[PDB]
């Protein structure tokens, strides 16, 4: 089912099995947790190792960060929790954690607490502030505590997988579960939390190949899925997008709309056997622990589609008094500058399929819905069905009753009256678009501008853009490009004595037609 | 042999110089935002919250330059941050609230803070 | 020079081992790497603290202190540079920072720190060429 997506690896780093990944807290590191017996930290937006610790010269399952005290917590199969400074380097406290090596730690920064788990099938709690003495020590599990997670609905809850076929809910108070869950039919290896303030789910994963959803709620089981083609290593929920990331010791990862299941992407590396997931709280990067080392993985989407018009119909989809498949959304508020200002959505009648992008006219008569290759055209306040079109992309022009498509047969077309223009068809190839009246088409290094009078090479310009908006004379243009910013000038006399001649070449263009005015 | 003519050519030596040789092609009025400066500035206050309370006083600093009385003491340029527009969009001022404190932030950016939102307006 | 000494030291008083590139700093090493070096460098965990009228830069491994001392500059980057390129020499030799294994390879040390400053300008090193000499 379509879903926005960009997956992008952030950073790599190759090291012996990394049985836990984790991002900082409230920091863009991530930490990784190696079999090194060292664990490692790369801040992978700059692309830094901030710093390693050396926990064991046995391997350390499990590392997070415990952020307030400026510290990260360990567990290694020293069968210790050590516990360093990230600034001053240096050992804070050393531990045993457990009778057991420690495969996951668990941080609950709003109380001095980290419950770790281990596979002594004991679960332990540690107080940071009283210098790491056992606060509670929780008896329930029978197996390995594979991993454990905190309810983000109340920190004092914490959930624990083991391989015992459940997921037990655990509360700090109570040494026992206060109520199992058998999340699983071939032993539990994660537990995760669907994150908000209004979740209540669970998640558990096992090595029957399988990543299973539950609701802590009702108490049943919402849906099982596929997960992988072999035994499922991690599953864990992604809290923005609709998806669960799964990880399995085949080396693949595996993302599936959490709305019907279907397969999403499969993703491999060349790193294989994906032990572990996890997910950043804030949204929008996985982490992803493998055999041959860590990858830090971004997720796509990153930006909203909406567009205002002139009716005061600013028309987006999803959020409130609009759903996702369906189109919405006025804003007819005015309200001070110096603050966001109300919803103030009006009901807008159907659609049909998925937003890709969705967007009103710019002048208000048409609002199109782009979506899986096709768009639909709805009318601007009655939202009837006016028109349909092919676009994997779609762009308004600056006429806007003549738009930009990518039509994706390495052509950059313009649908006009939303119905093909085929005297427009670019003398490049194509590999993007760039929409108002000469239309930018990205191919071969170069950057072309097309007449919608007769498609010939007007002129091309050595810096490929981001973007090409023209005036609404069309003789004026803006280019967003990475060298910064373009206005150039189309001389309309000059381009039409060119382009009849065609002296304008295929790929390279006339450099007399256009103009560079700034 | 120091001093280009050029932007850089590359690598952190050339880079290094750079920064001094834009210092003279303007000195006026401090570097005011500073330049490739804010690098090595940090780690010259490693211990931890006098840092935050010296970039909050360059923050303040550069807002305006005011009338500069009696605790109203605040440099760099007159405009690169203005202040307070009416249109402007979610405003200037939200920042200058920060400055206005209880300890609102820790006491050591507290006491710089108290002075700022003095000093500014 | 720019750079009066190269040295390794241990807090506990005393320059463990040190390199005086030509005869300036003999007894002179171990009083300023003695009393500085103990206070973090007079630190607070800042890699460039002065102190005394000299620039300590410094990287603490245990009670040990790897140190580089300058009282002139040339660059920023570069003073970093060379005692960063001395920290990947150094646990090849000694297997981090430790008084007694610091004092068994004072030849090493002193050899790699000739090798890396010298006449105070900051030469480069690594572990493949510090081989050809110690063979």
């Amino acid at each position: 089912m379509p879903l926005r997506l960009d997956i992008k690896r952030k950073l790599t780093a190759r090291s012996d099995r990394v049985k836990s990944v984790d991002l900082h807290p409230t920091e863009p590191w991530m930490l990784a947790s190696l079999y090194n017996g060292s664990v490692c930290v790369w801040n992978h937006e700059t692309q830094t190792l901030v710093k390693t610790f050396e926990v064991c010269d046995l391997p350390v399952r499990a590392a997070k960060f415990v952020a307030r005290k400026n510290w990260v917590v360990t567990g290694a199969d020293d069968m210790q929790i050590r516990v360093f400074n990230y600034n001053t380097l240096e050992r804070v406290h050393m531990f045993e954690a457990h009778s057991d090596y420690i495969r996951c730690i668990a941080v609950h920064p709003t109380q001095p607490f980290i419950l770790t788990s281990s596979d002594d099938m004991l679960i332990k709690l540690w107080d940071w502030d009283k210098k790491w003495s056992c606060s509670q020590v929780f008896e329930g599990h029978t197996h390995y505590v594979m991993q454990i997670v905190i309810n983000p609905k109340d920190n004092n809850q914490f959930a624990s997988a083991s391989l015992d076929r459940t997921i037990k809910v655990w509360q700090l108070g109570s040494s026992s579960p206060n109520f199992t869950l058998e999340g699983h039919e071939k032993g539990v290896n994660c537990i995760d939390y669907y994150s908000g303030g209004d979740k209540p789910y669970l998640i558990s994963g096992a090595d029957d190949r399988l990543v299973k959803i539950w609701d802590y709620q009702n108490k049943t089981c919402v849906q099982t899925l596929e997960g992988h083609a072999q035994n499922v290593s991690c599953a864990s929920f992604h809290p923005e997008l609709p998806i669960i990331i799964t990880g399995s010791e085949d080396g693949t990862v595996r993302i599936w709309h959490s709305s019907t299941y279907r397969l999403e992407s499969t993703l491999n590396y060349g790193m294989e056997r994906v032990w572990c997931v996890a997910s950043l709280r804030g949204s929008n990067n996985v982490a992803l622990g493998y055999d041959e080392g860590s990858i830090i993985v971004k997720l796509g989407r990153e930006e909203p589609a909406m567009s205002m018009d002139a009716n005061g119909k600013i028309i987006w989809a999803k959020h409130s008094e609009v759903q996702q498949a369906n189109l919405k959304a006025m804003g007819d508020t005015e309200i001070k500058d110096g603050e966001r200002l109300p919803l103030a959505v009006k009901d807008m009648g159907s659609c049909e399929i998925y937003p890709q992008t969705i967007q009103h006219n710019p002048n208000g008569r048409f609002v199109v819905v782009c979506g899986d290759g096709e768009y639909i055209i709805y009318t601007a306040m009655a939202l009837r069905n006016k028109s349909f079109g092919s676009a994997q992309e779609f762009a308004w022009a600056h006429d806007s009753s003549e738009y930009a498509i990518r039509e994706s047969n390495s052509i950059v077309k313009i649908f006009k009256n939303f119905k093909e223009k085929k005297s427009f068809k670019p003398d490049f190839g194509a590999e993007s678009i760039y929409g108002g009246f000469l239309l930018g088409v990205r191919s071969v290094n170069g950057l072309a501008f097309y007449d919608w009078e007769n498609t010939e090479l007007i002129r091309r310009i050595e810096i490929q853009p981001k973007h090409i908006f023209w005036s609404d004379s069309g003789e004026l243009v803006c280019i967003a490009t990475e060298e910064s910013f373009f206005i150039l000038k189309y001389l309309s006399e000059k381009v039409l004595a060119a382009q009849e001649t065609h002296e304008g070449v295929t790929e390279d263009g006339i450099e007399d037609a256009f103009e560079v005015l700034g | 042999v120091e001093l280009i003519y050029k932007v850089c050519h590359a690598n952190p030596s050339e880079r290094a110089r750079f920064i001094r040789c834009i210092y003279n092609l303007l000195q006026s009025s401090s570097p005011a935002v500073k330049y490739e400066a804010a690098g090595t500035l940090v780690t010259l206050s490693s211990a931890p919250t006098a840092i935050k309370a010296a970039a909050q006083c360059y923050i303040d600093l550069i807002i305006k330059e005011s009338d500069n009385n009696v605790k109203l003491i605040v440099l760099d340029r007159l405009v690169e941050l203005k202040e307070h527009p009416a249109h402007e969009r979610v405003l200037q001022d939200l920042v200058m609230d920060i400055l206005r404190v209880l300890s609102t932030p820790d006491l050591e950016v507290r006491k710089k803070t108290l002075q700022l939102a003095l000093d500014l307006v | 020079m720019v750079l009066l000494a190269a040295a390794v030291c241990t807090k506990a008083g005393k320059a463990i081992v040190s390199r005086q590139f030509v005869e300036m700093t003999r007894t002179r090493i171990e009083g300023l790497l003695a009393a500085f070096p103990k206070l973090m460098n007079t630190g607070k965990q800042h890699t460039f603290v002065e102190t005394e009228s000299v620039r300590y830069v410094y990287q603490p491994m245990e009670k040990l202190y790897m140190v580089l001392i300058t009282t002139k500059n040339s660059n920023i980057l570069e003073d970093l540079e060379t005692l960063r390129l001395f920290s990947r020499v150094i646990p090849e030799y000694c297997r981090a920072l430790e008084e007694n294994e610091i004092s068994e390879h004072c030849f090493d040390l002193i050899f790699a720190f000739d090798e890396i400053v010298a006449l105070g300008y900051r030469e480069n090193v690594n572990l493949a060429q510090i081989r050809t000499f110690t063979e």
